[PDB]
């Protein structure tokens, strides 16, 4: 959508699948500021934006 | 502005005690199995401050 009204979806009750992201070639950027990638899996939380 | 002070932000397992190491070797940070070339998925084990 235009980018003054930006799109947004909560998520929750799911199990990810960083799978997919780490196979990625086509992606210019991935990267995580917060935890690192490899320590994504192994962390649960309350809720994902 | 000084940057000639580096140190190690990479490695394959954690120090012991009065371990000493100076090998730049190119840690497989990526999922893709480096070979002597930098990248997106491969890193340098130094940073500088």
């Amino acid at each position: 959508a235009s980018v003054y009204a930006w799109n947004r979806k909560r998520i929750s009750n799911c199990v990810a699948d960083y799978s997919v992201l780490y196979n990625s070639a086509s992606f210019s950027t991935f990267k995580c500021y917060g935890v690192s990638p490899t320590k994504l899996n192994d962390l649960c939380f309350t809720n994902v934006y | 502005g000084n940057y000639n002070y580096l140190y190690r932000l990479f490695r394959k397992s954690n120090l012991k005690p009065f371990e000493r190491d100076i090998s730049t070797e190119i840690y497989q940070a990526g999922s893709t199995p480096c070979n002597g070339v930098e990248g997106f998925n491969c890193y340098f084990p130094l940073q500088s401050y």
